[PDB]
């Protein structure tokens, strides 16, 4: 294989050898301990011709004979790279449905890992690819609505983008991503969000709202006042909410006339952080 | 490596200069860390970590040490760590709470081993004038741990945060308990409370705080 790797018109030679292999029986006994059945070799050639030729056939046999985590390492690397250098990832995902990520049988290469791991991985990649349509295309190609791990990584990249937010504008790319992830939730994790999605979307709402005001809520006991307002601060201020609106009135001279809005703002910040309100709504 | 060293500082703080449990806090300004037990002085150590990671005392989530980071997961890992450093150390939140919900509560006593540099909290069942002396001694021990138990920046921050509450709560306590304290002309209670007042004044001074006087 190493010798006939470095040839010309390689694709035609691969098609030729695969057409030869297609006539091969179910099993094949080969010379010694390193043993590859005809279905294993078939899946190998299929991944080569259709999915990728990055790893050598010996590398492929290694990955088959490697450790589960090592296999996931290799799969992650492979897809991560192929996504960067394929023209249209969709093609590659179909290829994954075709040779490696097919359910109609088990994968003889990544015998150490299940579909779910692979999907999880390419998902995280996709996220690092900021690719969204593919996310949900996938999730309902494989029906992971309200699935745990997908939901989790969603929340993960959610809080990630959230902790990446310097401001609160709708037009922000990061918040655009966050909005689209929340749309993912909305379309697919309805049974796996409770009210929380509500808290997230009112979070974005209040963020955009405050994004129309000036706030310097940053308790710097060395006196730093050169501070913009990051959303996650509210989490910090979880226990001192009205200090927020207080600085607002401190820094927005007319909002005092706007009881109902400010009121809804407190209410939304409360409800967002699951801030208990045991009839103390009157208090606040 | 970012995670590695920041976690390193993290466990240095939580296991070295500080150990904070739910009923005690020990500080040490000096630590022999690592298998080679290299020496570190809390003061300049957290000085430079603050300068590096907390310009203007606030979390710099747009800085290089965070903004340059690439891997999302690890990025928020180290983010949460620096946040926890800020809270527990750049802000000392747990101990601040511990103090407030401990100070001037009947049934809660606080010892201070200045030699061990440990403020220990405990449950008490003394009553009346005895628990008054007890809580005054405990608060005085808290102030002892302020003065002789904290670093300059530590004391400074912690004063900045609670000296208003210190002032008002100690004041109102003295007031409500004015009867038993002024019951006698010369009493270890009055001596001790004058100690606490002088000590709190020296706290305002050494801490050099203005937000509260």
């Amino acid at each position: 294989s190493e010798n006939l790797f470095n040839l010309s018109s390689l694709t035609h030679k691969l098609d030729e050898l695969w057409s030869i292999l297609s006539g091969f029986p179910d099993e094949i006994t080969i010379e010694e301990q390193k043993t590859i059945t005809a279905l294993e070799m078939k899946q190998f050639m299929e991944f080569f011709i259709k999915c990728s030729t990055k790893f050598s056939f010996k590398e492929i046999f290694a990955i088959t004979q490697e450790e589960e985590s090592a296999q996931l390492a290799h799969f992650s690397s492979l897809c991560h790279e192929e996504f960067n250098k394929a023209n249209e990832i969709s093609s590659f995902l179909q290829a994954m449905y075709e040779t490696v990520l097919d359910i109609s049988k088990d994968d003889k290469i990544f015998t150490r890992i299940s579909m779910d791991e692979k999907l999880y991985s390419i998902l995280e990649i996709l996220l690092q690819m900021n690719e969204f349509a593919y996310i949900e295309a996938i999730i309902e190609r494989f029906d992971y609505s309200n699935n745990t791990q997908i939901y989790e990584l969603l929340v993960k990249f959610f809080w990630h983008f959230f902790n990446n937010a310097s401001n609160g504008l709708r037009k922000e790319p990061e918040m655009k991503k966050a909005s689209q992830t929340l749309q993912i939730i909305q379309k697919h994790m309805s049974q796996r969000a409770g009210t929380n999605l509500t808290k997230l979307e009112v979070l974005l709402e209040i963020s955009d709202k405050l994004s129309h005001y000036s706030i310097n809520l940053n308790k710097s006991h060395n006196g730093a006042r050169d501070t913009a307002f990051k959303p996650s601060n509210i989490l910090e201020y979880r226990d001192c909410p009205l200090d927020i609106i207080s600085n607002l009135l401190e820094l927005n001279p007319r909002l005092y006339k706007d009881l109902p809005t400010t009121k809804s703002l407190l209410f939304g910040i409360y409800d967002s952080l699951s801030i208990n309100r045991e009839g103390q709504t009157g208090k606040v | 490596l970012h995670l590695e060293l920041v976690s390193t500082l993290y466990k240095i703080l939580t296991n070295g200069f500080w150990k904070i449990t739910e009923n005690s806090i020990q500080f040490t300004p000096t630590v022999e860390w690592g298998k080679d037990k290299v020496h570190i002085e809390y003061d300049t150590f957290m000085d430079f970590v603050a300068q590096q990671y907390f310009p203007k005392g606030s979390l710099d989530n747009q800085a290089w040490f965070i903004l340059d980071m690439t891997s999302a997961d690890s990025q928020e890992q180290v983010r949460a760590k620096l946040n926890t450093i800020m809270k527990e150390y750049m802000n000392l939140s747990r101990i601040v709470s511990m103090i407030k919900n401990s100070i001037f509560i009947s049934g809660k006593e606080i010892s201070y081993e200045n030699e061990k540099n440990i403020l220990v909290f405990s449950k008490s069942s003394s009553h009346g004038q005895h628990c008054v002396s007890t809580v005054l001694t405990s608060f005085e021990a808290v102030c002892d741990f302020m003065l002789d138990g904290l670093a300059f920046r530590d004391r400074k921050t912690l004063s900045y945060e609670l000296g208003p509450l210190f002032n008002t709560e100690f004041t109102k306590f003295v007031k409500n308990n004015a009867s038993i304290i002024l019951e006698s002309l010369d009493s270890p209670l009055k001596n001790l409370v004058s100690v606490i007042n002088n000590k709190l004044t020296r706290l305002v001074a050494k801490s050099e705080v203005t937000n509260w006087t």
